């Protein structure tokens, strides 16, 4: 990913342009996100193939169920800017519902159809540009091992509609935080699946949530074009 | 009554009688003539005109036509700079002095005397409320190479942004955010309240003035409803 970014922002550069990887640049056209594969596997065998939904392990599921558990906190590095959440909006194509499924394309968790099992795996939708690949990368691991070892049932695949109409039960199912200080906040509390294995520690994990809420700040606290807009004539 | 008319000339010491009518599309339209011109002839027979000259109107041979004053809408005109008094008039046909086929103010009459003569009713009542824009610059033009269209106004929503010699003092009235701001948000009171002044001098009767929904200047002018032909007049 950084040799990717490295090359996509060097060869502008020679081309005499200028590339961001930035979640939303712009309002009104789409944002740019970065969806991530994942699938696990031993003795090269893959261990998200098998009987269950859309041909997939109860592994699979356990780590889908991880994932959707700790969102929010994978969201502070899956989505580690204030602009992330200029693109995770309630809008249509928006994977921001907390489901899973192999077509509803509103469901932040997409189940890829292919026919050799040994390419079964799940589409993390929510995820941008943005985020530190390693860390991003590995909360999404742990989440995932997270599922597994406590065998946390997904609960049953979203297949209806989105987040607009549906809107019936106000269909608050399941979603992604909302802005950076939430997803900041849930990672402050729902840390435990991180410092498994040692992996994280709480040192680490509080010193990132500095660093972000000093951005996090830059943004709350400068005036936005808009409030003029909306409030000079007050 | 012809006799209010010569009196009126004195009284105001008219040098001019400004004749006025209306097409079939729609528009007011206008000839003047001394005020020494005036004398009893004139409102017995009227004066005489090219026809052909009006969109819709005779064609290739019989051209002339008759302009008959109606003494009942005198009104001096509140603009110009000579003395001059406003008389409008029908279109009679010449000889018959009928009332020519084409002419809106007499399909107007006639549709009034219609009424009566059905019995079903003796008077029409509108009150008709024509809402307008009130702008700044308006350009135009379409030639073989392309066209265009460009509006602006001091109000516009889009002038938010726009640098002005004297400074942008920036209140204005968003899309469709222009019911009731007060001033200066509202840039048109002094000039609404003028034409109401205006209006009533020249006979009309003013409800109410506000400004209208659209940013860049719509506003609102209600008069008092008024007969059939007369509210047309007004
Ligand atoms: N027969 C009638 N009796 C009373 N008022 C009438 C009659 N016929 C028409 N009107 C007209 O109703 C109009 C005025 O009010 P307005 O505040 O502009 O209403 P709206 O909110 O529908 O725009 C005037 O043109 C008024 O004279
Ligand atoms: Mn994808
Ligand atoms: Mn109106």
């Amino acid at each position: 990913i950084q040799i990717y970014k490295y090359v996509v922002h060097n060869v502008a550069h020679r081309f005499g342009k200028t590339a961001t990887f930035m979640p939303k640049p712009m309002f009104g056209d789409n944002g740019s996100g970065m969806h991530c594969h994942m699938s696990l596997a031993k003795n090269g065998t893959n261990l998200f193939s098998g009987d269950k939904y859309a041909g997939l392990s109860e592994q699979a599921l356990y780590y889908i169920g991880g994932v959707i558990k700790h969102a929010k906190a994978i969201n502070a590095l899956a989505n580690p800017t204030t602009n992330s959440y200029k693109r995770l909006v309630p809008g249509y194509e928006a994977p921001v519902m907390l489901a899973y499924s192999a077509r509803n394309r509103s469901a932040s968790i997409r189940i890829p159809v292919v026919a050799s099992p040994k390419a079964r795996r799940i589409e993390v939708r929510f995820p941008d540009p943005a985020a530190n690949p390693y860390l991003c990368f590995a909360a999404l691991l742990m989440a995932g091992l997270d599922g597994i070892k406590n065998k946390i049932h997904p609960g049953e695949p979203m297949d209806k509609n989105l987040y607009d109409l549906p809107p019936e039960e106000a269909k608050e199912i399941p979603q992604v935080a909302g802005s950076l200080e939430e997803a900041l906040n849930a990672l402050d509390l729902d840390r435990e699946f991180l410092k498994a294995g040692g992996v994280f520690t709480d040192e680490a994990i509080d010193a990132y949530i500095a660093l972000r809420r000093e951005e996090d700040d830059r943004v709350r606290m400068t005036p936005h074009p808009v409030e003029f807009e909306l409030y000079y004539s007050v | 009554s012809a006799e209010h008319v010569l009196t009126m000339l004195n009284e105001h010491e008219v040098k001019f009688v400004d004749l006025r009518f209306t097409d079939t599309k729609g528009k007011e339209q206008h000839v003047t003539i001394p005020a020494h011109q005036v004398n009893a002839e004139f409102f017995e027979e009227g004066k005489m005109f090219d026809g052909s000259s009006i969109g819709g109107w005779k064609g290739i041979n019989e051209s002339d036509m008759v302009l008959m004053p109606d003494a009942s809408t005198a009104v001096i005109d509140p603009f110009f700079a000579d003395s001059t008094l406003i008389i409008r008039c029908d279109i009679l046909e010449p000889g018959t002095l009928q009332g020519y086929d084409r002419d809106p103010r007499s399909i107007a009459k006639r549709a009034e005397d219609y009424l009566r003569a059905t019995g079903i009713a003796d008077t029409v009542l509108f009150g008709p409320e024509p809402e307008f824009f009130l702008f700044d610059d308006i350009r135009f033009g379409a030639s073989i190479s392309g066209s265009h269209v460009a509006i602006d106004d001091i109000e516009g929503a889009w002038n938010s942004s726009t640098k002005y010699e004297g400074g942008n003092k920036g209140h204005r009235p968003g899309v469709k955010g222009g019911y009731f701001p007060v001033p200066p948000v509202d840039s048109a009171q002094d000039i609404r309240s003028e034409m109401c002044l205006v209006m009533e001098q020249m006979g009309l009767v003013v409800e109410a003035h506000h400004h209208e929904v659209a940013t860049a200047g719509q506003n609102e002018v209600a008069t008092r409803f008024n007969t059939m032909t007369k509210k047309a007049d007004e």
